[PDB]
RNA sequence: CCACCCGAGAUUGAGCUAACAGGUCUGUGAUGCCCUUAGAUGUCCGGGGCUGCACGCGCGCUACACUGACUGGCUCAGCGUGUCCUACGCCGGCAGGCGCGGGUAACCCGUUGAACCCCAUUCGUGAUGGGGAUCGGGGAUUGCAAUUAUUCCCC
């Protein structure tokens, strides 16, 4: 009944972990308008103003954040809940959702599904 | 028949691989006491010294020597003079843990768990006994771990330590590896009803994502179905229960820590499953044998073998 | 590779310290010369110097500020370390002292509680509160010894 999913960028690794629930979007414990860096607050909120809160109307999710710096602990947590939302509609909802919902956020950006593969280098 | 305390006192290893010390001769010959192994009368002797003195080196010194001479079963004047031993010990408990030295705190738990070993005030030495295994002193934890275990394996005492640590799973973050080393030793004697509940708290701390808490506890997940558990510890049901719930994670595909203990404690989960109901075991193994041809396209060869 | 049938024979006899450049290194000569109270650096002791500074040729650090300086709040790492790395409490303006524990180490330092960065305050285009050299006083550690400032702290 519910999904676990991950996201990396650089070293930081955001999990994010969903369920059924009631509209309520959490990071860390803080809600998201309460990020430090609210300049990159709309990097952020770029699925649910993409998505709008209609379907996120009885979503769960919980993301917690492990290394990095703060840029990339952001781009962790957009991916990790944009991979969250596909796995549940995966999962628990119809394969038509998940292909509409993919097209959006791929026409949108390429980076918010499939992760950078460069990294710091020796 | 006393000096043993002052050859144990001193540490030298010039001395202690001679066949007289502590290492071979005091196992053997030293539990005779008197001629007849064995008499706690060097025990019930040391009372004077146990008592009001705090003096290093001699208390852990009669603490070893106890430890080494106990072991050689005086049951019934053990069931006698457990009261005693339980008073004294726990006495020295608190005043050792008021006070906060090791050796003599290491060694007095270690003969405590060969007393409980051999044997309502019991519970209470029980709880006594399970309550260091948060203390943070890696010789104390683990001596009190090991202690535990000789104790349950060597039963009425498995709800109070189950109970226990559930509760101190709920209220904690670096006990939860000792706890859930607890969990790795000690999750085959458990009744069924514990087992559920214990399950159900381990996938509670399945929601969170730290590597090393998920690791040791999927660990004591194989340590449960390794042990081929009973029907009275894990029942038919229980079981297709916790193996339906496990599907809900599949770490990613290719994190090749997890994956590979993951398909093991699912091989070992099915194994029992047919173990107990072969119909209802091969009537799970159709999504296992679907996700392990599905994570046949990992990337690395070790998942893959 | 082993064993066996058949077969006379499933292996019975002859010939082949020497060579190396493959590596590499301190033994033989009654060896040639030059030295030997002109010790192929004679041992030890005390104190200095190696830093000395007009100047050239060059690596670097800090800066010349407003994309900034000060003050407060916020929140994120990894490569590595340790019987000297330090946890906690007390005395401390601060460098630091005192009593105590863990760690010969995926355990304790350490969820390494990093800095840039972010949000608020003051400054307001001038040798400025930018920049910190050079000096004057005190204090504390390291070490037998800090005078030619070892280092750190405070005006």
């Amino acid at each position: 009944q519910s999904v676990q999913v991950f996201g990396r960028k650089k070293t930081a690794t955001a999990v994010a972990h969903c369920k059924r629930g009631n509209g309520l979007i959490k990071v860390n414990g803080r809600p998201l308008e309460m990020i430090e860096p609210r300049t990159l607050q709309y990097k952020l909120l770029e699925p649910v103003l993409l998505l709008g809160k209609e379907r996120f109307a009885g979503v769960d999710i919980r993301v917690r954040v492990k290394g990095g710096g703060h840029v990339a602990q952001i781009y962790a947590i957009r991916q990790s809940i944009s991979k969250a939302l596909v796995a549940y509609y995966q999962k628990y909802v119809d394969e038509a959702s998940k292909k509409e919902i993919k097209d959006i956020l791929i026409q949108y950006d390429r980076t918010l599904l499939v992760a950078d593969p460069r990294r710091c280098e020796s | 028949t006393f000096s043993k305390v002052q050859r144990f006192w001193e540490s030298n290893s010039a001395a202690h691989k001679e066949i007289c010390a502590v290492l071979a001769a005091v196992t053997e010959v030293i539990r005779s006491q008197g001629g007849k192994e064995t008499e706690t009368e060097y025990f019930a002797a040391l009372m004077t010294t146990m008592e009001a003195v705090e003096s290093p080196e001699s208390l852990a010194a009669v603490a070893y020597l106890l430890n080494l001479v106990l072991k050689r079963v005086p049951s019934p004047v053990l069931i006698k003079k457990f009261s005693d031993t339980s008073k004294a010990f726990m006495d020295i408990m608190s005043a050792q843990a008021s006070s906060g030295s090791t050796s003599v705190l290491r060694w007095v738990l270690s003969c405590l768990a060969t007393l409980l070993r051999k044997q309502p005030v019991t519970l209470q030495v029980y709880h006594g006994l399970l309550s260091f295994t948060v203390h943070p002193k890696p010789k104390i934890r683990k001596a009190a771990q090991h202690g535990v275990c000789s104790v349950l394996k060597g039963h009425p005492a498995a709800i109070s330590t189950a109970k226990f640590c559930i509760q101190e799973i709920e209220k904690s973050a670096t006990t939860t590896l000792h706890m859930l080393t607890l969990l790795k030793d000690l999750l085959p004697c458990f009744p069924e009803g514990l087992v559920k509940s214990c399950s159900e708290t381990l996938l509670r701390v399945m929601t969170l994502s730290h590597v090393l808490v998920t690791a040791c506890a999927m660990q004591a997940f194989h340590s449960l179905f390794h042990a081929r558990p009973g029907l009275s510890t894990l029942s038919a049901e229980l079981n297709a229960q916790i193996i339906t719930a496990l599907y809900d994670y599949v770490p990613s595909e290719n994190d090749l820590q997890p994956l590979l203990a993951w398909l093991k404690v699912m091989e070992k989960a099915h194994i029992n499953l047919v173990r107990l109901q072969w119909d209802l075991g091969l009537g799970h193994l159709p999504r296992f044998f679907g996700t392990a041809v599905t994570c046949l396209l990992s990337p690395h060869s070790q998942v893959l073998t």
